[PDB]
RNA sequence: GAUGUGGCCUGGAGGUUAGGACGAAGCUUAUGGCGUGAGCCUAAGAUGGACCGGCCUCUAGUGCAGAUCUUGGUUGGCGUAGCAAAGAUCUAACGGAGAUAUACUCAACAUGCAACGUUGGAUACUGGAGCGGGGAAGGAUUUCGUGCCAACGGCACUCGUA
RNA sequence: UGUUGGCGAUGGAAAUGGGGUGCCCCCACCCGUCUUGAAACACGGACCAAGGAGUCAAACAGACGCGCAAGGGAGGAGAUAUGCCA
RNA sequence: AAGUUUGAAAAGCACUUUGGAAAGAGAGUGAAAUAGAACCUGAAGUCGUGACAAAGACAAUGGAAGUACCUCCAUUUCAAC
RNA sequence: GUGGUUGGUGCAGGAGUGGCGAAAUUCAAGAAAGCAAACCCGUUGCUGAAUACAAUCAUGGAGUAUUGAG
RNA sequence: AACGUGUCGCGAUGGAUGACUUGGCUUCCUAUUUCGUUGAAGAACGCAGUAAAGUGCGAUAAGUGGUAUCAAUUGCAGACAUUC
């Protein structure tokens, strides 16, 4: 929207499958070439690799989408506490980049619907 | 000192001004160019409808 | 968290503090005044003194209209009280950095006081009634104490 | 009109001691006894409140519009002036510049960008590239929020062939049929940068008419005379005519007494 | 009282020229320099952490010491005036962090004061128009047991209609 | 318009201007107000922050800036560039 | 009346130790704790503390001109002016 | 011959509404900073290798910034 | 001497300023646009594994059915993907 307070608004109410495009990532080159698709959204299970911040350059897999903080989680993110107890760090998901894909029949439905050829 | 001047006959002594007590008695053309806008907009559509009679 | 001052030798010394008393700002301003250059032993059992009540607090700025006692002319004045509220304060202070100093590894019995200072907290509020349908404040004023002290 | 003056107020007298200002009726909140009704009151009503019915718009002379707009345009054709206004043609080949009228059939964006390379219209481009930023003030609260420069102006005989130029940020394209003032002048100087294409170039004089003859679209407008002949006051000042009759130059502590 | 000023200052708009994470705005000053002045500019921050200056035009909710001015905070008086109707409590043993709390010398006093609950004993008061036992109006969980003691019970609490 | 000394040899220097605090000699009634007249035994006046008062419209006139001139100028509306563009 | 406006992220202070407890002293997280829970910046007014200057028998404040002491200020010079 | 504005039965398109649906750097350098006086020469020349700093000793976020290519 | 006075460095109390802004105010436009005895607007009492207010709902009660979508929701618990 032409209007900044406007679109402020709906970003920050939006709902949760609106989030859920909202919160998509980038293709390897590799996957790019394969698929002809620029980016796709987070899920589950995907694996990913962090391309800013202080955890440049770990890789993991997606263990949640939160939604309602705007994070991923990835099993090898993480850092301690005061009592020496593990917990997750969230990242944003432009800030990592997809290298390997969850593949359903749906999932495979949509990447043919947005290829570009 | 009222010098050389006109006798003035402004005829302001009715609530015409909108206060907080008063509704006010004014018209403003505000919308002007929109209304233009849109009854020039409703002559195309009704030519192309009752075309081709003029 | 840091104090007005700091100390020269900071392995030689000290330190203390509580945030909000509920003792008299004025009583505990003239309690802890007095013991701003003696040794911890010496503050110690002038303490004890006065709950024992054989020698007085000078008071020297907030002393308007109080009573005038013999006491009081081992400090040059003529004005002095004997606050019990704010001396057992003044005392679990001083325990503390006693405290402080035996497990850093000094010997009490040489550590002399070299900062103290005595200030103003938040205000609590209660309501008092007066005649004709009025009513006025009734306020608490606590205080603030911090202290250090260092090795001879 | 209803704001500052929701409360039923009202003053106090005198007798008890304190001003009299109309005040909050009630009990039971902090905002009992509490002045109303005053720009000098918390929650009070604002000095002349504003109205909607204030003079917004303006009424101009036809003539002195299309006098105006003249000025404009002969003052675009001054390449000091183009300088003293701001824009960059150090590398441009002629002033006024016109080109071709083959760029009217261009349907991409990189044809345009090489042909503008070309004209050497890139460096004000780039000056209005580099000068981007966000706004300073509270303007970027309110759909205001990027400023930048002002760059060379296109014209065109009509309304077609503009789809390779639309996107390329630092231009902007005009119609030769109607010229706005607020883009020939922007800020109120005189002197934009404005590159003719060669129909709009031949269409000017059918616009705008001459000094005799006049215009086939404005209706009984010829362009205004001019107040001197010869605006060259200095050649005059210096001229033999003047210097025969100029007069004739000459050649230029105690106090007692006792 | 009138008028002038390429006279100073504040929020925004059209232009133009510039600055900023190698640190913007704001804030501090025995930081000087400039100007008759309104004011402008530099320095330092052992302050701050993201925006903003000059010039030409345009625009306005545009400059505060005082109105028994409005809202918020503070302050002397001041540890002061007072906290005086309804007679009054004492003692031992238990309980409790609320003690029998020391640098040593030293038997002990002259260096841990003051105040609290329960039980027993003593001494008083209410005095049947009662600080007795039940109800209406009004109140609506204040009732009971176990805990707790930050705030409240204008002194105090280990106790409470909290 | 020259001449002769002192200090100054690259420093924690010397000098000259600012700034700060104390002292001496001299000078000096408390602000705002109304009033013929206020230092007044005439009214308002404990401290600080933020707020706080000649504005908008409409009729007329005079001076100054600009366009045209025995003429000047609309308004309302329309037409098409126009379907970013009030 | 009343912006929960800590921080990029709770990583929201494990453990030692004095205290009945509230808390204090260390240690730690974090770029910052001078960011420690209503926690961005953090003004004026008022108060405490350390150092220093004097002097309150002319209420203080104020003006003009010097001097004593200080000066995290500026400028100039250093062997030719 | 006409009537979809007599009624009963069938079945078409369009508009409106709701879903789907586009390009191109996470590019290189960890002084990651400058100068060569309108334009060009310049796709080229030459400027330090730093550690400073903090009222003997240790200590000191995230590149949408900069610069160059595309 | 003490008390008082003045200047500077550090610290409290207090909550201004600046930066931010899912809020207000004002102006325009579009249309298969206008409640109720077939019981409305308003008012009351309830409903979650945990639930005071608020929000949603009505003994089918933080919701049942249908379409679309596609893997969450999250303080802690608990549990068809070709879409149960
Ligand atoms: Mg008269
Ligand atoms: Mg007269
Ligand atoms: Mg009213
Ligand atoms: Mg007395
Ligand atoms: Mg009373
Ligand atoms: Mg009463
Ligand atoms: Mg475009
Ligand atoms: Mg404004
Ligand atoms: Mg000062
Ligand atoms: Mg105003
Ligand atoms: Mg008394
Ligand atoms: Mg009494
Ligand atoms: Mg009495
Ligand atoms: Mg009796
Ligand atoms: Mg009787
Ligand atoms: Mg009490
Ligand atoms: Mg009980
Ligand atoms: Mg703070
Ligand atoms: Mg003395
Ligand atoms: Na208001
Ligand atoms: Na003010
Ligand atoms: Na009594
Ligand atoms: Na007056
Ligand atoms: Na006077
Ligand atoms: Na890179």
């Amino acid at each position: 929207c032409g209007s900044r307070r406007k679109a402020r608004r709906a970003h920050f109410q939006a709902p949760s499958h609106v989030r859920r495009v909202l919160m998509s990532a980038p293709l390897s080159k590799e996957l790019r070439a394969k698929y002809n698709v620029r980016a796709m959204p987070v899920r589950k299970d995907d694996e990913v690799i962090v391309k800013r911040g202080t955890f440049k350059g770990r890789e993991g897999k997606v263990t949640a989408c939160y939604r309602l903080k705007w994070v991923i989680l990835i099993d090898k993110v993480n850092r301690e506490k005061a009592n020496g107890s593990t917990v997750a760090v969230g990242i944003h998901p432009s800030n990592v980049e997809i290298t390997k894909l969850k593949l359903t029949h749906h999932r495979k439905s949509i990447l043919e619907r947005k290829d570009r050829s | 000192p009222k010098g050389n001047n006109a006798i003035p006959h402004v005829h302001q002594k009715k609530h015409w001004n909108p206060c907080s007590s008063q509704k006010g008695n004014v018209k403003v053309f505000l919308n002007q160019p929109a209304q233009k806008h849109r009854r020039r907009r409703l002559r195309l559509l009704k030519a192309k409808k009752v075309f081709p009679r003029p | 968290t840091h104090y007005s001052r700091k100390p020269q030798v900071s392995s030689k010394s000290a330190k203390a503090k509580v945030s909000d008393l509920r003792c008299h700002y004025k009583n505990t301003f003239e309690t802890a005044n007095v013991i701003n250059g003696m040794p911890l032993r010496k503050a110690q059992q002038l303490y004890r003194q006065v709950l024992a009540k054989t020698r007085c607090i000078p008071f020297k700025r907030y002393n308007g209209k109080i009573g005038r006692t013999a006491q009081a002319k081992e400090w040059g004045q003529t004005k002095g009280r004997w606050p019990r509220k704010s001396v057992v304060a003044m005392m679990s202070l001083l325990k503390n950095a006693e405290a402080n100093a035996i497990e850093k590894g000094l010997d009490p019995n040489q550590m002399v006081i070299k900062h103290v200072q005595v200030d103003q907290a938040a205000r609590m509020r209660r309501r008092t009634y007066r005649a004709h349908g009025r009513i006025t404040p009734y306020m608490c004023s606590p205080c603030h104490v911090q202290l250090f002290m260092s090795e001879k | 009109r209803l704001s500052g003056m929701n409360h039923s107020a009202h003053s106090w007298g005198t007798g008890r001691a304190v001003a009299r200002i109309p005040r909050i009726s009630g009990g039971g909140t902090s905002t009992s006894g509490a002045g109303a009704f005053g720009n000098m009151c918390r929650g009070g009503r604002m000095f002349a409140p504003t109205k909607i019915f204030r003079r917004w718009h303006r009424k101009i002379n036809l003539h002195q519009k299309r006098f105006a707009v003249v000025s404009a345009l002969a003052a675009s054709s001054v390449p000091s002036l183009v300088m003293s206004r701001g824009h960059q043609i150090g590398n441009v080949p002629e002033v006024p510049l016109v080109v071709e009228d083959s760029i009217q059939g261009y349907e991409k964006t990189k044809e345009a960008m090489a042909f503008l390379k070309a004209i050497a219209a890139i460096d004000d481009v780039n000056r209005v590239n580099d000068s981007r930023e966000i706004r300073a003030g509270r303007g970027k609260m309110r759909n205001r929020r990027y400023v930048a420069r002002r760059g060379p102006m296109l014209v065109m005989p009509n309304n077609k062939g503009t789809r390779a130029f639309r996107n390329i940020f630092g231009l902007d394209l005009a119609n030769v049929s109607a010229l706005n003032l607020l883009h020939l002048a922007p800020g109120g100087h005189v002197g934009r940068f404005v590159i003719w294409t060669q129909s709009a170039f031949e269409q000017l004089d059918k616009i705008f008419g001459t000094f005799t003859e006049a215009s086939a679209v404005k209706k009984g407008f010829t362009l205004p005379a001019p107040m001197l002949t010869n605006t060259d006051v200095t050649r005059i000042m210096q001229s033999e005519e003047v210097r025969r009759v100029l007069k004739p130059k000459k050649l230029q502590t105690p106090t007692n007494g006792m």
